[PDB]
C-alpha cells in the first residue's frame, strides 16, 4: 500500500509539473513579444522626433 | 487436489499483469454468471469435512 | 482588429489538435487494462467445482470491466466533441479570412 | 444603407470570435481535468485488484 501511495504522489506531482512548464513558455513568449514592441517603438518616435 | 488447482490458476491470474502478451480480448465474461456457492459456503463445506 | 483575431484563432485551433492527438494516445492506453481483467475473469471461469465462487475478487474483477468500460465511453465522447469544436474554429478562421480579403 | 450599422456589424462579428475562442480554452481545460482524473482513478482501482487477489490466495493457503 505504501507503494501505491507513493505512486498516487508521483502522478499527482508529475502532471503539476507538467503544467507549470506549460506556463513557463507562454510567459516567455509573451516576454519576447513586450520586449520586441519597445524595439518597434523607437521607430515612429525617429519620425515624430 | 480440487483447492492445490484451483490455487495455480489464480496465482497464474494474479501473475499475469498490463505487460504481458498471453493477453486476449475476451468479451461478455461480465454478462456470464457461472458460481455454484459464496466463499462462506465453501468454508463451510471445507470446515464440515474436517 | 480582424488581424489579430485571425492570430487568436490559430492559437485556439491548434490547442483543439494537440487535445485531439493526446486523447487518442490516451483511449489506446486504456485499452489494455480491459481485456487484462477478461484474461482474469477467463482464469475465473478455469476454477473447479466448489473452488469456483462468487467471491470478492471475482464481483470486483466484474466491476473493473464495467468501469474502464465506461471511462472509455466517457473518453470517446469527449473525442467528438474536441473533433467538433476544432472544425468550428476552422470556420471562424475562414470568416475572418473572408472580412479581412 | 446603413451608414452607422456597419460598425455595429464589425462589432457583431468580433464579439461573436471573442465568445467562440474563450468557450474552447475552457473545454481544452476541462478535458485536461478529466484525462489525469481517469488517469488516477484506475491506476488506484487497479492496484485494489491485486491486494484483493492477494488476500484470497492467503486465504486459500491456511484452508
Amino acid at each position: 500500500e505504501r507503494v501505491n501511495d507513493l505512486a498516487f504522489w508521483k502522478s499527482e506531482i508529475t502532471h503539476e509539473l507538467d503544467e507549470m512548464i506549460g506556463e513557463t513558455n507562454a510567459l516567455t513568449d509573451i516576454k519576447r513579444r513586450l520586449e520586441r514592441g519597445l524595439i518597434e517603438t523607437e521607430g515612429p518616435l525617429q519620425v515624430s522626433r | 487436489e480440487d483447492k492445490s488447482s484451483a490455487q495455480y490458476i489464480d496465482e497464474n491470474c494474479f501473475n499475469l499483469r498490463s505487460t504481458s502478451d498471453s493477453i486476449s480480448f475476451f468479451h461478455g465474461v461480465e454478462k456470464f454468471d457461472g458460481t455454484v456457492s459464496i466463499p462462506e459456503t465453501w468454508a463451510k463445506f471445507s470446515n464440515d469435512n474436517i | 482588429k480582424l488581424q489579430t483575431q485571425l492570430a487568436k484563432i490559430l492559437q485556439e485551433i491548434f490547442q483543439a489538435e494537440n487535445t485531439i492527438m493526446l486523447l487518442e494516445r490516451a483511449i489506446v492506453a486504456k485499452e489494455y487494462p480491459l481485456k487484462m481483467a477478461q484474461t482474469m475473469l477467463a482464469c475465473r471461469t478455469r476454477r473447479p467445482n466448489v473452488e469456483l465462487c462468487r467471491d470478492v475478487p471475482q464481483f470486483r474483477l466484474v466491476n473493473e470491466v464495467f468501469t474502464i468500460d465506461d471511462t472509455l465511453q466517457t473518453l470517446k465522447l469527449r473525442l467528438r466533441e474536441t473533433q467538433d469544436t476544432l472544425q468550428l474554429l476552422v470556420m471562424t478562421k475562414s470568416r475572418l479570412e473572408h472580412e479581412l480579403a | 444603407y446603413t451608414p452607422r450599422d456597419w460598425d455595429r456589424s464589425n462589432d457583431l462579428q468580433i464579439r461573436n470570435a471573442e465568445a467562440s475562442r474563450l468557450w474552447a480554452s475552457r473545454l481544452t481545460g476541462d478535458s485536461l481535468r478529466i484525462m489525469q482524473d481517469k488517469d488516477q482513478l484506475i491506476h488506484q482501482m487497479q492496484e485494489g485488484t491485486s491486494r484483493n487477489l492477494g488476500q484470497r490466495l492467503s486465504d486459500l493457503g491456511f484452508w
